[PDB]
RNA sequence: UAAGGGAAGUCGGCAAAAUAGAUCCGUAACUUCGGGAAAAGGAUUGGCUCUAAGGGUUGGACAACCAACUUAGAACUGGUACGGACAGGGGGAAUCUGACUGUCUAAUUAAAACAUAGCAU
RNA sequence: UACCUGGUUGAUUCUGCCAGUAGUCAUAUGCUUGUCUCAAAGAUUAAGCCAUGCAUGUCUAAGUUUAAGCAAUUAAACCGCGAAACUGCGAAUGGCUCAUUAAAUCAGUUAUAGUUUAUUUGAUAGUACCUUACUACAUGGAUAACCGUGGUAAUUCUAGAGCUAAUACAUGCUAAAAACCCCGACUUCAGGGGUGUAUUUAUUAGAUUAAAAACCAAUGCCCUUCGGGGCUAACUGGUGAUUCAUAAUAACUUCUCGAAUCGCAUGGCCUUGCGCUGGCGAUGGUUCAUUCAAAUUUCUGCCCUAUCAACUUUCGACGGCUGGGUCUUGGCCAGCCAUGGUGACAACGGGUAACGGAGGGUUAGGGCUCGACCCCGGAGAAGGAGCCUGAGAAACGGCUACUACA
RNA sequence: AGGACUUUUACCGUGAACAAAUCAGAUCGCUCAAAGAAGGCCUAUGCUCGAAUGUACUAGCAUGGAAUAAUAGAAUAGGACG
RNA sequence: GCCCGUCGCUACUACCGAUUGAAUGGCUCAGUGAGGCUUCCGGACUGGCCCAGGGAGGUCGGCAACGACCACCCAGGGCCGGAAAGCUAUCCAAACUCGGUCAUUUAGAGGAAGUAAAAGUCGUAACAAGGUCUCCGUUGGUGAACCAGCGGAGGGAUCAUU
């Protein structure tokens, strides 16, 4: 249920023009059908929320979805080393908010875009899910 | 405590000022105005390090506030006023006008204009919005605010602003085939023709510029300055914005 | 008081080390618990030289009836609900998103003199008669609020910041949602 | 019961004082790994007004009628007092000795003595 | 300028090191030391302690002059210079050091659509809004400097008493006219109120994806050769992307700003009234842009150590929500809910005689090593913490408290 | 300029951007040199060239290349096509 | 020829070691807690307004008391402000005490090693079949090198017996 909390939710300045609000983030990403026709509420969703996307657009593999609306992304990359002419299998873990529009499981590949600091760790929003 | 800096180091001063390294420890610091400081040009450097009138700090300070130097027709008593691009400097005591235009080396030169080129300026349109009362207004590269521009001036256009009223005589649209000057990057002071415009969403679009010698280049629209629609609207410095290699530059000296 | 993240543990669990003395811009100030009473507005100087007004015991506020764009300055009576903390209700603390009781006198005066219809010179009545026909009868949920004399209102301003208690009247499913919370 | 000192008294801290319940935290050397350990050492505790959780029965994530205790949270309050009387471990570092529990000189010696399991003949 | 030599043996070939050799912008020390140019120089250890002296003050025609000050001035009506003091500005720059510090600082590359900004530069404000006894040909009360009386051994300590100024502090009228919303007596249609900007809340506009025929529910309007046609119009910014720029309505405020300030030149007009007008500047002022910036912020990259293998989470650890606080975002903080977050690709812990870098030395290539130190960034001012003024400080040649020293 | 259809990574080419100072390096008889950015010409009246150029590993941005090294695709057809 | 070990003299290095050892620094539980911001009251001191009144001259009307008009100076009540000291409750929190933990130095009777120095004492274990072939693992013993038992190796003194 949408109103499963202690306060009414949510859309700030959409007085009950009279329709559910959404936007497009630009940069070639298409707004999911769930955002258009969904009754969910999320103030950090890039489409139905106030958050804008600007900066770096990254991608990786979903590792954990045990959280509520945030996922952890593993970004495998190879580090080049002079004096050996070889590489190292390195990796980084990234925290990104996932909108309720997507149905994401662990192991999927997603693309994230940089936004303002949403929490202590999260600075990215999920934009596309491949599988 | 913590606050803005007021001094400048001679070693860390901009290279294009061509300052003597052993003259002193410090260098003139521009105050504010026709910036960015990278790049701009202080008035003291223009009158002392380019004209020597004005041999040291004391004499140039006397000249500044004897009210004899008109930047764009306006009296400036600032010893370190940031004279910038397309600005017109006037000395009525000797009776001539100077304009600041980059050369091929990437440095400001002492360019001279005789009588009529000091009546206007070319400025690059940086901002168009609606003013305090729904009144459209336009901002140029030299912080000039125009309260009533033509509706067809969108972005990056070059407007000919009159130098005694601020009114616009004419404007040039930013499109291929216009005469452009590169005001930044590695190709400072290079004058050519816009040929290609590729759009990359992300704010780093590239402009291809062709020189008089059929030379192709590339630059962002942060350094492309439009000069003329078919012919340049101002007088170019010697060389006409064409860069020659080290060999041909040496050959020009050996021949001359 | 400071708002820096240097004193917190890292996301990995590591403990950060001491870096610098506390900075002036990373503060950090004492919260003001605005409540109901005779007006006390304190002013505090901020970083830009600007001024912030602390609300202490506010009593009257400007509220909006958005169904027809009628806004009147009324009297805040008592806080009825607060999603953040239940103790803020008991002590009658005024913060944003707080459901309160406000006087219905200014809004009833406007409604009667605008529509000419009860809520509990021939040109004038037809002016009022046409208005009532176009709009229609007020929602029953807003009706029962009126004869009791007090209206549900959510505060939408920040009294500890602007020194003003402003809000809007509950109406629709938003009203129905908070009525469930209050029972 | 005693001001200040705190074993300077005495063969010797003998006698007395101090600690003491419950809840939460914290706990070393050593070790036969079972303990030491209640180690050491800290904090809270009253009254009043509330709130929440932990069940049963009969009718189809519900409704109604019953039930007596335990735990947790919060305001308010007081001459900062609250296991308010009662009840209720002082602790630590070592040396000698007996492994331990147990037993005896009824009426001066309870111990390192006796016994014990284990070992051997 | 891709290089070797001596040394284990009676002699040999090796492994292998020792020694020799050269460079160092790399330090010390010994002996010696005529000239020219340039020049490092209390870092190492004691970020140990400091006598003394200096290092931050500042006036233009253009803020305030009765010096019982000078200089020429008039009985008077106050200025040429100009002290003291009030006011404004700066003192948050610079200079010094490297103690702390190992995803921290820093470097390259990003964002602020998540923010502030003294100064500079360009624009930029007409409003019958409402208070005083009233005035706009101009409002009010204090306080220095000064005169005189002291205190204490002593300070860049100050009191009591008499004045007196503001660009110090506090008040205060406004500009016509247009247009718009509301109230409206008046038989079926005059009049009054509000409308600048600044603040807060609520609402509306801020468009544009391929075309046509039906009961309209509502007045259908106009054109009616009284069939039928058109029509509730024309226009409408920007970003890759916004609830953007901007406009409009209903209200609000311990109601901001909208000049009770200064100098030069003094000129024009007719109703000749000490009437109406006239520029250049100085300072100051709201909003927007800009400038010097600051502050956070994305990606990637740091020496040794497993005789550091599990770490975080009671009392924030990962996240969600509401609010508070901040210039603003954010577990930054307060409440409620869930059990997550990191790690063998080295997490966590420890060491550094570790500030980071641009760079110094030396090298055929590949490398090794140093970087306190003329430049950029960070931090500190005996050791911690707190704070005022201020655009800007957690300031120390500012203050307050504790410890040590004195 | 609006939209649709592009397997995704590694790798290589090119381009933009990428403080000075240092380093390499161009010019000028500071009496040469270390240095410095000067200077030179005309008798003069004043006339003029210069104060270059290269250097941005790795990470980030844009495009091209499609061998090499990885990964998916239609099998209980839940496959493609108007 | 070479060479091993105990013992004895000298010097140096590190190790164990009773001493609840000592010192320094970082972090940290608990207690007390200076100072300060915010906040609740408080209000000395000091402004403004209002209410009617006290002292003192010039005239008129009334049978006394009295009242009316024109100009000065001063006692008592009410209301609205600003504001120092102080004070209430949170918050930031120096500092000290008391424990805990980590890191780094440092004293110590005595004990047990190593290294070096040479014309010290005792043996002769190894290098030849070194005169008992040598060596490895384990166990026991002996002034010392060493010896012995069990199993193994040849780096053996046998690359081989039809
Ligand atoms: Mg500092
Ligand atoms: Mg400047
Ligand atoms: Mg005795
Ligand atoms: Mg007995
Ligand atoms: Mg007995
Ligand atoms: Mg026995
Ligand atoms: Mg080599
Ligand atoms: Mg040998
Ligand atoms: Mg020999
Ligand atoms: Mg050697
Ligand atoms: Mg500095
Ligand atoms: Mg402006
Ligand atoms: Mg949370
Ligand atoms: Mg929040
Ligand atoms: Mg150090
Ligand atoms: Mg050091
Ligand atoms: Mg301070
Ligand atoms: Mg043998
Ligand atoms: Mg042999």
């Amino acid at each position: 249920t949408v109103q499963s909390e202690r306060a009414f939710q949510k859309q700030p300045h959409i007085f009950l023009g009279g329709r559910r609000w959404y936007k497009d983030v630009g940069l070639g990403f298409r707004t999911p059908a769930a955002a258009i026709e969904g009754q969910y509420i999320d103030k950090k969703c890039p489409f139905t929320g106030q958050v804008s996307i600007r900066g770096r657009i990254l991608s990786g593999t979903v590792v954990s979805t045990k959280m509520h609306r945030t996922i952890i992304i593993r970004r495998e990359y190879l580090h080049f080393i002079p004096k050996y002419n070889r590489y190292e299998k390195r990796h980084k873990n990234l925290a990104a908010h996932v909108s309720p529009a997507f149905r994401v499981e662990e192991g999927d590949k997603v693309t994230v875009g940089q936004c303002r600091p949403l929490s202590k760790t999260v600075r990215f929003n999920v934009l596309r899910v491949l599988p | 405590g913590r606050g803005p800096k007021k001094h400048q180091k001679r070693l860390s001063a901009p290279s294009h000022w061509l300052l003597d390294k052993l003259s002193g420890v410090y260098a003139p610091r521009p105050s504010a105005g026709p910036h960015k400081l990278r790049e701009c040009m202080p008035l003291i450097v223009f009158v002392r390090n380019r004209l020597k009138y004005a041999l040291n700090y004391r004499e140039t300070k006397a000249i500044m506030m004897q009210r004899l130097i008109k930047v764009d027709g306006k009296v400036r008593t600032d010893i370190t006023y940031p004279a910038g691009f397309m600005d017109v400097i006037t000395i009525e005591k000797t009776g001539e006008n100077f304009r600041l235009i980059y050369d091929t080396k990437g440095r400001f030169t002492v360019h001279r204009i005789q009588d009529e080129e000091a009546k206007y300026k070319l400025g690059k349109v940086k901002r168009v919005q609606l003013g305090k009362g729904g009144i459209p207004f336009l901002v140029t590269h030299d912080a000039r605010t125009i309260r009533y521009p033509d509706p067809l001036i969108k972005v990056n256009d070059t407007v000919k602003i009159n130098l005694e009223t601020g009114k616009i005589e004419d404007f040039v649209k930013f499109d291929t085939g216009a005469i452009a000057m590169v005001t930044g990057g590695r190709n400072m002071g290079r004058v050519g023709v816009i040929t290609h415009r590729e759009r990359h969403d992300g704010g780093f679009n590239i402009i291809h510029v062709k020189d008089a010698l059929d030379n192709t280049f590339a630059t962002r629209e942060s350094n492309v300055f439009v000069i003329g629609s078919e012919k340049p609207w101002i007088s170019l410095p010697k060389g006409k914005g064409v860069k020659l290699s080290i060999a041909e530059e040496r050959d020009r000296r050996r021949a001359n | 008081i400071s708002r820096d993240s240097r004193h917190k543990r890292s996301h990995t669990g590591a403990k950060r080390a001491y870096y610098r003395k506390k900075r002036a811009f990373e503060a950090g100030r004492q919260p003001a618990n605005t409540r109901i009473g005779a007006k006390r507005i304190h002013t505090v100087r901020t970083r830009g030289g600007n001024h912030k007004y602390r609300a202490l015991r506010l009593d009257s506020g400007n509220f909006a009836w958005a169904s027809e764009g009628c806004t009147r300055k009324t009297r805040v009576i008592v806080v009825a609900y607060h999603p953040s903390n239940n103790e803020l209700v008991r002590t009658n603390t005024l913060t944003k998103s707080a459901v309160v009781q406000i006087d219905a006198a200014p809004f009833r005066q406007w409604y009667e003199a605008h529509y000419g219809q009860p809520l509990g010179s021939k040109s004038v009545e037809k002016k009022q008669a046409e208005r009532f026909a176009a709009a229609g009868k007020v929602d029953p949920a807003l009706e029962k609020q009126f004869e009791a004399g007090r209206l549900y209102a959510v505060i939408s301003s920040r009294p500890g910041q602007s020194g003003r208690c402003d809000g809007y009247i509950l109406e629709g499913e938003e009203l129905a949602f908070y009525q469930r919370k209050l029972h």
